[PDB]
RNA sequence: GGCCGGGAACUCAAAGGAGACUGCCAGUGAUAAACUGGAGGAAGGUGGGGAUGACGUCAAGUCAUCAUGGCCCUUACGACCAGGGCUACACACGUGCUACAAUGGCGCAUACAAAGAGAAGCGACCUCGCGAGAGCAAGCGGACCUCAUAAAGUGCGUCGUAGUCCGGAUUGGAGUCUGCAACUCGACUCCAUGAAGUCGGAAUCGCUAGUAAUCGUGGAUCAGAAUGCCACGGUGAAUACGU
């Protein structure tokens, strides 16, 4: 069957939103659009910095971004340079006075982000889908994570015939709802067409 | 019906249209696309081409006609029965 | 049900005159939820009763139930394609329930005009043995004796 | 002094005030008879006095909102229940016997998706 | 007067801005009541959850709308701008009433 | 949605923002209880004159990230599809799988 | 007893008996009694001939019976004869105000007709 | 007239807590799990309802939400416009609404909800109109103002079993509002009209309790346009021997 968004489910319980702010129906549409194009502008243009979440806050009349990262050195830059151009970039596209922040994450084996992204880099570079699948597992079990699950479906090493296939280490109780369970996905642009990569890492229960 | 205290509505083209033909005495056949407008009295004794979807379809204006919309003289739908 | 819990709901007696009875009788009655309705019908009807009759709205209609309550009925049993109607003995509760079903059905194909018109007619009609409720419980008794010999199914 | 009762049933919740008194019952500032006018109500707000053999030795001051004539009327003998054990404890055991005692927890079960109502289902068809 | 009305999507949030707020008017030595807790509102949203058909498949989803009012009643001179300086916590709106 | 279509959208938005003054002057006129028969008149033609697509009705509300004309939610400005997508994320503030 | 050329029943009230005029609906009914100063539930019986005139008076101030059906069908005639869509519709016996005909349709097309 | 001063009790609002565990008692049971019953308790054995959907299955649905391999078009399979169509109508099916009446229709009077929405919005009062509505114009970004009197119900009267004082389709006339614009093809009002239908063949559907049935109310979408959908209370059953 179909499963709920393991995110999704858990938003007020274990797991916080990535956008903290109020707004009445007057701006809420127009915050939502904002928001959109900050993060797809913060996406694209640190595609090589291993960013794993894009908070935004509306503090009045302003807008503060926290950009999650793996690499923080190459988002700041040398000494500040790249998250001015960065925050000059997201005050344009917010119309707002924008102030950028970083927040290091450490272990980046250990969230579903990087992981379902570092996948779908090496499939796109021709790596074999087992290989990447399983060391993905073995680097987060390692790193101790109590459970990880890793699936990739499409065109696997370029069948004709579409599939799925899945790994899964440790527990990954997805009906518990006080679980933590980090949740992400990537898609991989492959010759053959789009191969999907989803990833759950439980790092224990409360 | 169109609220009384708007007044009948009629395209500002066809509208000058119709004044130009009573002017010049004119009686070729008036081409329009308005089938919305209202059939004034002073169309009587015109003939408007009123589009029905793929062709213009001569009307002879009369008296009774008065009132009515354009369209309601150019069938856009064609039937001729089932089984037949 | 296949797992058997399931037990008598409370009943609230007939504001009148304290009869569970009365009240599962206006409950039969109702239709869409109005009980205020069935309940004037019937105590409108009751009180028909008791004037002709001369013996009390509660002793009038059990004297009515007691010529419709059914002893013995048949349950259908498939054997060999063909179906054996076997009699089965009536516990009392549902001897009770099936009169009341069975009065009102009748007075609702009556053709007095009012409702508690048609069920005061239906109500004296079963006191001596002569409505269609009545007529009813002697086609179950007939039907069931008719199959004595299946008794054992 | 008063003797104080919350009554709850529906959606209705009553307040209801007993004192010494000769059988007075006033709910939102009308009589019993004029508040209520199904029998099927006054029997069920008359029900716990006409158990503990009161009817008429307290005095019965009542405001009741939500719900309608059977909500309240419950809301009201619940109140009246609670009300009468603040009065006096011994007769809790013989309220309770009555079900008087008990907050009837039935509600309108919510509609649901792809349901008509809460449990009616759309009408189903093989072909 | 003084009438500060609060909105938030989360109540520990709220729960923690009104109360910033109280103190800030009890340092300037100013009387306040409440907070008031008014009811919350939840805005609900029903959608489609099938790309294509499959009408019986839906979400539902709710905002709820937490809301405090915090009365200040005759205030210091200091009141007005120390309260218009705690700089509550974004995701609160804040709305100050005069 | 083709890139047409929200393209016609953005002209029939610039449009009326364009027109609304005028449109709203046209139209306390025809409606006025008191105005010339001709006025009035005359301002029932010069409506019609002003491009269709400055009238507001003309305006589709459209998925902001898609332009799906159906199953939009003004409260979002997205389609029903987009909306859950976002909501899962916990991109949209305060919103999260309702039960009662 | 007798108005408007036809009969109308006379142990009926006076709205109800007035209805069975064609163009006398319930509130025509109304309006004509209230100006006739005759009550609305006082049966046809037991009214006085000139109560009678009165009423028929009051029936003679609106167009009914057979005039009004003269105009209705005047009106639909005219519709017909001018060629218009709804002319057209009254010709074929088909819905004449926009209605589907995909199904439904039975009271302007009748019983169904088998192929 | 909670109307005023007041009061913080109560309703309620909404934060934090308590509460239910086969915990206690009796019996049965394999010194078990458990089951049957009892007490207390607002609640009793998963208390009620929801969310939550395993590995997989149907090359199931979706290239028209989006994305995307490949293929194909490129002065056209791209783009713009006006008018038409998606609303056709011998016919067949699915899902609904309204009925066929007296447990009702109509008239007058008069009780008791919950939930929700609102700024290019909700729009009061007052005046005008039979009415849909119109004019003037408060208040409200709301426990405050508005939508917005719940309806069934109850009392009194009438109708008296008639295709009717049932039903309200169809059609004629006259209008309102939205909207550049209601002919095709809007909703609604008024006057007139008053069809089929008198409980539905074979067959077939839902529902185990605050359920079914019945009665109103709100919302999204939305300029306008619900009998659909989603949501909310009111009244409130019958039955379950058993497999
Ligand atoms: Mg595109
Ligand atoms: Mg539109
Ligand atoms: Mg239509
Ligand atoms: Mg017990
Ligand atoms: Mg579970
Ligand atoms: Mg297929
Ligand atoms: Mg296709
Ligand atoms: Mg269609
Ligand atoms: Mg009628
Ligand atoms: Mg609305
Ligand atoms: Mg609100
Ligand atoms: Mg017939
Ligand atoms: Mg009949
Ligand atoms: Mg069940
Ligand atoms: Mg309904
Ligand atoms: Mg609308
Ligand atoms: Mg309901």
């Amino acid at each position: 069957g179909q499963k709920v968004h393991p995110n999704g489910i858990r938003l007020g319980i274990v797991k916080p939103w990535n956008s903290t702010w109020f707004a009445n129906t007057k701006e809420f549409a127009d915050n939502l659009d904002s928001d959109f194009k900050v993060r797809q502008y913060l996406t694209k243009e640190l595609a090589k910095a291993s960013v794993s979440r894009i908070v935004i806050e509306r503090p009045a009349k302003s807008i503060r971004v926290t950009i999650h990262t793996a690499r923080p050195g190459i988002v700041i830059g040398k000494k500040g340079e790249d998250v001015e151009k960065l925050r000059k970039v997201v005050a344009d596209i917010a119309g707002v006075p924008a102030q950028i922040n970083i927040a290091e994450v450490r272990k980046p084996e250990l969230d579903a982000k990087l992981v379902a992204d570092s996948i779908t880099s090496q499939l796109e570079r021709r790596v074999m889908f087992r290989r990447a699948m399983k060391r993905a597992v073995q680097n987060a079990m390692r790193l101790g994570a109590k459970g990880i699950k890793v699936e990739v479906s499409g065109r696997l090493g370029g069948a004709e015939i579409a599939r799925t296939e899945w790994y899964r280490e440790g527990r990954v109780p997805l009906h518990t709802l006080r679980a933590d369970i980090d949740y992400n996905t990537s898609e991989a642009h492959t010759t053959y067409g789009v191969i999907g990569v989803k990833v759950w890492i439980f790092k224990g229960e409360i | 019906p169109r609220s009384l205290k708007k007044g009948p509505f009629i395209d500002l083209h066809l509208l000058k249209k119709v004044e130009k033909a009573v002017e010049s005495g004119d009686k070729k056949p008036l081409r329009t696309w308005s089938r919305r407008s209202t059939i004034f009295p002073n169309m009587i004794g015109l003939t408007i081409a009123v589009h029905n979807g793929r062709q213009h379809v001569p009307v002879f204006v009369t008296d009774e006609m008065v009132g009515h919309k354009l369209g309601e003289f150019a069938p856009t739908r064609t039937y001729r029965g089932h089984a037949a | 049900p296949r797992r058997r819990v399931i037990g008598q709901r409370k009943i609230l007696p007939d504001p009148k005159f304290g009869s569970e009875l009365l009240a599962k009788f206006v409950n039969i009655l109702m239709v869409d939820g109005k009980k205020s309705t069935a309940e004037s019908i019937v105590y409108s009807a009751l009180e028909t009763l008791a004037q002709r009759s001369g013996k009390s709205e509660l002793e009038a209609f059990e004297v009515a139930l007691e010529n419709v309550r059914p002893t013995v009925e048949v349950k259908s049993r498939r054997v060999g394609g063909s179906t054996y109607q076997v009699p089965v003995e009536v516990r009392p509760v549902r001897r009770n329930a099936l009169a009341m079903r069975w009065i009102v059905e009748a007075a609702r194909k009556r053709g007095d005009k009012s409702m508690a018109l048609r069920l005061a007619n239906e109500l004296s009609d079963a006191a001596e043995n002569k409505g269609t409720a009545v007529k009813k419980r002697e086609d179950v008794h007939r039907m069931a004796e008719a199959n004595k010999a299946f008794a054992h199914y | 002094n008063q003797y104080y009762g919350t009554g709850r049933r529906k959606s209705s919740a009553a307040r209801v005030f007993i004192k010494p008194g000769n059988g007075k019952i006033v709910i939102n500032q009308r009589s019993l008879e004029q508040y209520f006018g199904r029998e099927t109500a006054r029997m069920v707000v008359r029900q716990p006095l006409e158990l503990v053999d009161m009817v008429e030795k307290l005095d019965l001051y009542i405001t009741v909102k939500g719900g309608g004539i059977s909500g309240q009327a419950g809301a009201i003998r619940h109140g009246i229940t609670r009300a009468l054990m603040e009065y006096d404890e011994s007769l809790r055991s013989e309220l309770r016997k009555a079900g008087f005692v008990t907050r009837d927890a039935r509600q309108v079960e919510r509609k649901k998706v792809g349901l008509r109502k809460a449990r009616r289902r759309p009408q189903f068809s093989k072909r | 007067r003084i009438r500060i009305r609060l909105k938030a999507f989360d109540h520990r949030l709220i729960d923690q801005a009104t109360a910033e707020i109280v103190e800030t008017a009890k340092r300037t030595g100013a009387q306040v009541r409440g907070p008031i807790p008014l009811p919350t509102r939840k805005e609900r949203f029903t959608v489609l959850i099938s790309p294509h058909v499959n009408k019986d498949a839906r979400d539902q989803y709710e905002i709820r709308t937490h809301l405090r009012l915090v009365d200040i009643v005759e205030p210091t001179e200091k009141t007005v701008d120390a309260l218009m300086r705690l700089d509550l916590a974004a995701g609160v709106d804040v709305q100050i009433s005069l | 949605a083709k890139q047409s279509m929200k393209a016609r959208e953005v002209k029939r938005v610039a449009l009326a923002d364009k027109y609304f003054a005028k449109r709203a002057e046209l139209k306390a006129i025809i409606s006025d209880v008191n105005a010339s028969d001709e006025d009035r008149w005359n301002a029932v033609l010069k409506l019609q004159t002003l491009p269709r697509d400055s009238s507001p009705s003309r305006q589709r509300n459209r998925c902001r990230q898609t332009g799906r004309p159906h199953g939009f939610l003004r409260k979002f400005g997205l389609s029903r599809i987009k909306v859950r997508e976002a909501a899962m994320r916990g991109e949209i503030p305060g919103l999260k799988k309702a039960s009662w | 007893a007798r108005i408007a050329g036809i009969n109308i029943p006379d142990h009926k009230h006076a709205v109800i008996a007035l209805t069975s005029i064609y163009g006398v609906g319930k509130t025509r009914s109304k309006a004509i009694l209230a100006a006739a100063g005759i009550a609305e539930d006082v049966k046809i019986s037991e009214l006085s001939e000139g109560q009678i005139d009165t009423l028929r008076d009051e029936v003679a101030k609106f167009v009914v019976e057979g005039d009004l059906r003269r105009e209705i069908s005047m009106s639909i005639k005219r519709l017909m004869d001018l060629g218009c869509y709804r002319g057209l519709r009254h010709r074929r016996g088909l819905p004449v105000r926009g209605q589907r005909t995909k199904t439904n349709a039975r009271t302007r097309k009748g019983p169904r007709k088998p192929i």
